[PDB]
């Protein structure tokens, strides 16, 4: 079986301008297991970027926390933006901190 | 007062060239403690958590050889499967299992699992009497009549009222500061005006452990459903988790909605109104 | 701890 993944972009901390943070992209619900994530700034892929060790869910499905330290601003743009076999192409998914 | 010690394993066959990818992964209720990965330099099973730094060599070692075992065992079981399954060589394919135990609050034991996935479906279970196999299909009966011959489920049942129980009370104990502390969600409310009539109100849960946790909205004392959106429950990536849960509401009467939270952390659930 | 080394093929 095959399963799209979802996905969630937010902060480790509340979110202020100037100061240290961490920016999160929580994919989960997906199969199979490879998959492609990359954090962006502006537009531009992030290089330093870490994720957890693959786990899954009670249905199997996968799911990995993509992560990176980011000092937000109020000018500066985050993103992630997923790959997966179920996808037509990359998903991106703008990070709000509202949300 | 209630834990749980569980594995997971991923193994993904790789056609292309090499062994299938094998990635393990061990908790003590929401906290990662151990991982093996294939891929990784060590080829040993390796800490996760401060807790766990402290067990010896031979505890390292048998951990090491035992999931190295496994990952040629799905190595095998993959070829079978893919028999059972009449698949090509061509294309890859996973096995999952997952195993492990409950306690109660008095550290004994509770409940036993170890159930396993084909390609993402269901393929055999352990029963929750831990003498009996739930097999999904044809294939996996085969599976469940060679385990039953060989007497497997007696073998997973000692572990799991055996081992599996004593090593969570040694984890529990080595690390109580962490695993046994609750920490209660820090909640706050957010409004949002979306129009001249209407706003969000967001109810917001962060930090707390474990990941259980409710969050409900009522109007006038009433549980509210709609007009509601909510977040999957995230990790907040340094052991705590967070969630929210939002309603629409005609402007001036937000002091109708109250956000109600329950979790392990707090003995009377809390109520937040704007 | 996980389970010891036995070798239950499927």
């Amino acid at each position: 079986i095959q399963r799209t993944p979802k996905i969630q972009v937010y902060s480790r901390h509340p979110a202020e301008n100037g100061k240290s943070n961490f920016l999160n992209c929580y994919v989960s619900g997906f199969h199979p297991s490879d998959i492609e994530v990359d954090l962006l700034k502006n537009g531009e892929r992030i290089e330093k970027v870490e994720h957890s060790d693959l786990s899954f869910s009670k249905d199997w499905s996968f799911y990995l926390l993509y992560y990176t330290e980011f000092t937000p601003t109020e000018k500066d743009e985050y993103a992630c933006r997923v790959n997966h076999v179920t996808l037509s192409q990359p998903k991106i998914v703008k990070w709000d901190r509202d949300m | 007062g209630s834990h749980s010690m569980r594995y997971f394993y991923t193994s993904v066959s790789r056609p292309g060239r090499g062994e299938p990818r094998f990635i393990a992964v061990g908790y003590v209720d929401d906290t990662q403690f151990v991982r093996f990965d294939s891929d990784a330099a060590s080829q040993r099973m390796e800490p996760r958590a401060p807790w766990i730094e402290q067990e010896g060599p031979e505890y390292w070692d048998q951990e090491t050889r035992n999931v190295k075992a496994q990952s040629q065992t799905d190595r095998v079981d993959l070829g079978t499967l893919r028999g059972y399954y009449n698949q090509s060589e061509d294309g890859s394919h996973t096995i999952q299992i997952m195993y492990g135990c409950d306690v109660g609050p008095d550290g004994r034991f509770l409940r036993g699992y170890r159930q396993d996935a084909y390609d993402g479906k269901d393929y055999i279970a352990l029963n929750e009497d831990l003498r009996s196999w739930t097999a999904a299909d044809m294939a996996a009966q085969i599976t469940k009549r060679k385990w039953e011959a060989a007497h497997a489920a007696e073998q997973q049942r000692a572990y799991l009222e055996g081992r599996c129980v004593e090593w969570l009370r040694r984890y529990l104990e080595n690390g109580k500061e962490t695993l046994q502390r609750t920490d209660p969600p820090k909640t706050h409310m957010t409004h949002h005006p979306i129009s001249d009539h209407e706003a969000t109100l967001r109810c917001w849960a962060l930090g707390f452990y474990p990941a259980e946790i409710t969050l409900t909205w009522q109007r006038d004392g009433e549980d509210q459903t709609q007009d509601t959106e909510l977040v999957e429950t995230r990790p907040a990536g340094d052991g705590t988790f967070q969630k929210w849960a939002a309603v629409v509401v005609p402007s001036g009467e937000e002091q109708r909605y109250t956000c109600h939270v329950q979790h392990e952390g707090l003995p009377k659930p809390l109520t937040l109104r704007w | 701890a996980i389970m010891p080394a036995r070798f239950y093929p499927k």
